């Protein structure tokens, strides 16, 4: 029964702003023995197990299957970072651009909302449902043996399209403030004595929330289209 | 087999935090820790304790159906029989629990997981068995946990934002607001009797 | 996923409300002063500052009150709506 | 049946540190370390002991009242009965503790939330067993204890703010003012004779 | 609530006080100056900080010890209001 | 009855490294390591570890008075008497030490909380009872290895508000001033021989 | 001998994580992460996991050598010896990895440095041992990881410095340039297709 | 008296690591490393490591002494007499070591620090215990390895100072000159050979 | 340092060349793909 | 409290001293040209962290070795 | 202090060095040129420059075992 615990033992932890380190791993290890005991199930194969057990090599394997979901499902909660993180790039995060401060405080500033609202949202439809309906498909795909990886290799060398999403939802934004920037600039010409931080950056900071709200909104729909297209890029991933 | 009842009473209460309860408490109260800045309570000692109070006291019904039929005759004095219809009943009230917060999606989609149930095709969700229902249970709670967290997250992550609004604003590029934060928050986790509000909203309208 | 949106917009326009007021005392402040940094020029670099922090805290003189009463309403209804947010 | 006592008192002490006290110094002090900077004290070793130091001091004279009536016997050199009243009059002296610092409001909210309360028909506050008392305080000495660290929060943050505002209005926008911030801080700390005050205050009226 | 609204008020007046008084000299030295980078005009960059430094030093030698005074006041009834705060 | 005596030392290290020093070594390393930019030592290996050798060197006096009396003979190779005088005069040794650096302030403030002080009515300081002196000592120390630390800190931020001062009469405000400060204040740190006269410094006359 | 092979699996994938791989690839996407302002990618998920997916990958072809010389053949249906010529001829093999990347010259002051190869005289680069052979190759790994590193940060830099020269050129003194760089970078990091152009190459010519 | 040598074996990697190396491999790679920027290598894997690896590498002529004399035997396989002049060979390689690189100002001040230095009045370096020779000889080693990585830092903040000269010479006041810094630093840490010639340093001028 | 001059030969041209706005800026596109061409020459 | 505020003093006035020096140059240079400076003040500026640099380190110095020795007398 | 001093007055008078040269090279239209100038110190410039400090910063690390 290890090799499904160590296919999902992978996925849970591995996908953790699902599933993450706010549960106390007392809590993230039972899972694991949980939906395994449900998926293991039918496959009873009495056979003798090898000296050291060889079939090691193919827990190597399985460790890889899990990886991968949890990195391409991240995907779609960093596009909506990444849209948050670049907003903020233009009010107030960037100021720690220079040598080490004390930790990335300014991370926490306006991608966590998103992280936040991206992981509620799953919960209409499914939060860890899909992930598991496409892990039982490659367990169909895969179930085991020594053929461990088909194509694994080239698998991995893949395109995901962060930025894209991240444009498709920000791109006003980004043109807008972009314009309000060289606003200011015009402001600077006027009158040569403006400081821009005694100017500029309040500023850009309530422009910034502004366009957060009506930026939410679209991102409710651009939401549901990100979802079936990650859809697609998995279904494609583990059956190559 | 009085073996079995007796090592699991050593083992199964972990399972068992695992099982029911014990999930959402827990999760909501580090939600609850991971504003208002550090730890600010003691995670080997505080919190756990906290969830499972709370938790044998909701389940405290459910052991009082077993009470009833199941606990007062394994009272080892009497040498009771081997436990059968008491598993059997306290799995029906553990049951009635279970579907009262598992989703039917979760069910279908595992039983399709498990090829157990793919291929034996289950019907009434009291036929899919415990080791059946768990899972779609931990996941269908955590799914509401998590709503739940979030939704109690919003105030202070709105005041994050509003304190590094106000220090943007003014200039105020190099600060940790956080700490300003900090304060500020707790005033409404206790001017709006909050903490006992929510205690009692998943408490009672969990059970219900 | 529509409640969740609610949630949403009901918070980012909170935010909007808090947020909005002090940061735009702080955009006049540092326009008008940059204005008076025109005809009488008199540029050193920093100087509207020190009247922008005076703006904020005078803000926070000024709306305090209301301020936190928007926040006890919205916090009360949201442990109201948890008993419908399952 | 000494059983029971030896090992409900290897389970009791975590218990006992998360029933009565124990909370509101631990938290105090993790909110005092949220200022001045770093942790800059030992997580792992310092605070926490404190901690356990000043929780049994305080609870010292709970053990009075124990010491005349149950703990003197118990003294395994003595041979004393089963806890009978040993259990009931410290219970009492419990009682009367955690309902000098219970809120009622809690107290029928959890009476709902374990269905025990409602069937067994409970109406004085002495009459709701420990089990339902203890989460109930627990609740109410968290909002109380947080109420007071936070609103001793506030002037550090208030001095962060003045550095900041004077770093900036001479233009110093890329500092690390929390550093220049450490020192000052610390002159209030101790100028105020604010640690001592704290923990005497906390001490003596958090009991009386 | 009320109570957590006089706190803010309080504490921000405080805050009034103490960020008043030096930025207040600052504020006046660089006036003067820069109304002197006015007519003869020589005015290059940074010349009144200077001047400033004076001023600004003198301040933190001369009103430092009874700064800390207003805190020291406020600090000590937190404590004792503790007892009443629960 | 050696059990309470070699049980006691396991659980002891820990709150005599509460105790007497290590207090105030850690306060200023870690004081220390908050200027020169980052951590620049390992916080999970090397200040503690010297927090520990430098502890048990200084503390080198009280145990080498605890030597001669007290330990010498508990080597198992000696046969010992029951510890009665033992943990007496070892008590009393640390009396000394401890009323050596304790405040009256915080041991009549501990002595209302205990409530047993109160009606023990205890009057000298040797008739105050270990358990009572302990948690006064250790504010004690914090206050004054505090004053210590930050009376260090001052020279450094000067250094940086040179730094800048000049940095900004130059007007070169986008600079981050605290890396040209990283190899500066260093050189200070050790061409005043600081780090071996601040080693000394605390060390001889902490005990004398 | 089971006991130490599987302790030192317990240790040692940490320090096969700092022997091969994972070095170059987590410090050029820390370089691409330090253009475009912020972070902008997950500091605490995605990157350095790429770094560790790709070091898998990339070390899978080292794993084929001895899965036909060692991972086929603990198998009972091929009659094993316990793992004495496995570890030998794996280690052959990542010996001749090592030494396609490590240099003489670091090699040489290892081995006098370790000065059991100082005083006992090793000839070939095959007697020097797997420890010694380490820390050499990982600073070979850094100085080259080092170059592509900072040739990729040329460009951006660049567009930096056109942005300044167009504000400074305008009288647009006054502005903080980084935050137009931000989306003009981004869109260059995606118009040319550049992120897979760089992994591909990464893997690709890196191993083949 | 097999017990004490291998839970002290168990506990001793640590104090080792504090205890002769390690202290100036990692400060020094630390240093490095906030030169250039960011990170810009793993804190948690890749500096550490190395210093790990060059640690022990090091520590190796004293543990040849030992081949001789302590180590040969204590290979468990050999089933080794108790540990009589194993210490005490051990001890005297260490007190050479020791004393290679030990002041003696720190060792009359943390002599005064013990008191039973004090009272017993050592004269000879090899008359200090082992114990009272370990913090001494840390303290030393700080400040060479401060010394030696401050001076390291030097060039790279001239560079950055350099840089900003340039630009503000040009009127660019407004720019973050430390990225265009961040290229051409790596050149001279590489232009030089240099981080091959500081590795050898450290290595022969260490030890010889 | 050789190599550092004529990167900084080829990039400062280009920005001599950039200082009509708009297309100007389509100039670093080019630029900057062969940059990273010559990435797998810097090593 | 008096105590710790005299320290201050001290810490204040060594400060003031050097701070001083070197703006009082740049002053005479700005207000001379006033009457390009950037490049002047430059030399001056420069010069001064170059010229003062031994004998004002020495003055934190000498008074950090004495912070220390009464390091001991703070308790 | 002694060799920190030889050390600060060394890197001080090597910072004059390369500060001292760009304003060199540079010896609203004519703002354009000069900008071409300071671009090209970074082609004329560099090689020995960085040779410069090559020199004294591996003299540093090899002192740097005799500067203890």
């Amino acid at each position: 029964l290890n090799g499904v615990f160590f296919r999902l033992a992978p996925l849970f932890f591995f996908l953790p702003f699902l599933n993450n380190g706010i549960i106390s791993p007392s809590i993230r290890i039972p899972v694991i023995f949980l939906v395994a005991s449900g998926l293991i199930t039918s496959g009873k194969v009495d056979i003798g197990s090898s000296v050291f057990e060889h079939v090691y090599f193919l827990m190597f394997k399985e460790i890889i299957v899990g990886l991968l979901l949890s990195f391409c499902l991240s995907l779609p909660f960093w596009i909506f970072h990444a849209v948050g993180s670049i907003i903020d790039n233009q009010r107030g995060a960037t100021l720690s651009s220079s040598i080490d401060p004390a930790n990335g405080v300014d991370t926490s500033e306006l991608a966590k909302f998103f992280n936040l609202f991206s992981a509620v949202v799953f919960l209409y439809s499914g939060g860890m449902v899909f992930i598991l309906e496409s892990i039982q498909l490659s367990y169909n795909i895969c179930p085991l043996f020594s053929q461990c990886s088909f194509r694994i290799s080239n698998i991995l060398t893949f395109l995901t399209l962060l930025a894209s999403q991240a444009v498709i939802l920000a791109s006003p934004v980004m043109i807008v403030l972009l314009l309000s920037e060289v606003l200011l600039g015009v402001l600077s010409r006027f009158a040569p004595q403006m400081n821009a931080f005694s100017v500029s950056l309040t500023i850009k900071s309530l422009l910034a929330i502004f366009i957060i709200f009506i930026c939410s909104s679209t991102i409710y729909f651009s939401k549901v289209q990100f979802f079936l297209g990650e859809h697609k890029f998995f279904t494609n991933l583990f059956v190559r | 087999s009085l073996i079995a009842t007796l090592s699991f009473f050593t083992l199964l209460p972990f399972l068992v935090a695992a099982g029911t309860c014990y999930i959402k408490f827990s999760i909501v109260f580090v939600m609850v820790r991971n504003a208002l800045g550090l730890q600010q309570v003691p995670s080997n000692m505080t919190l756990n304790g906290i969830a499972l109070i709370m938790a044998l006291f909701v389940m405290k019904p459910i052991i009082e159906a077993g009470y009833e039929n199941y606990l007062n005759g394994p009272q080892k004095f009497d040498t009771i029989s081997d436990i059968v219809r008491f598993s059997d009943s306290g799995l029906m009230e553990y049951k009635q629990y279970l579907k009262k917060h598992t989703d039917l999606e979760l069910a279908r989609f595992f039983q399709r997981s498990e090829e157990e149930n793919a291929d034996l095709k289950s019907a009434e969700n009291n036929d899919y068995s415990l080791f059946s229902l768990l899972p779609a249970y931990a996941l269908s709670e955590i799914k509401d946990a998590f709503k739940i967290g979030f939704y109690l997250y919003l105030p202070f992550v709105v005041v994050d934002l509003v304190i590094s609004s106000i220090l943007l604003a003014l200039g105020m590029m190099m600060m940790s607001p956080i700490t300003i934060s900090v304060p500020i928050k707790l005033v409404l986790f206790v001017a709006l009797d909050g903490w006992g509000i929510l205690s009692k909203a998943l408490i009672e309208q969990y059970i219900n | 996923m529509s409640d969740i949106v609610y949630m949403g917009n009901k918070a980012l326009y909170l935010i909007l409300i808090f947020s909005l007021w002090p940061v735009g005392i702080a955009t006049v402040i540092g326009l008008s002063i940059g204005l008076l940094q025109t005809v009488t020029q008199l540029q050193e670099q920093t100087l509207p500052f020190g009247i922008k922090l005076i703006g904020v805290s005078i803000s926070l003189l000024l709306l305090s009150g209301w301020y936190g009463e928007v926040l006890l309403s919205f916090c009360h209804e949201i442990m109201f709506l948890i008993k419908s947010g399952v």
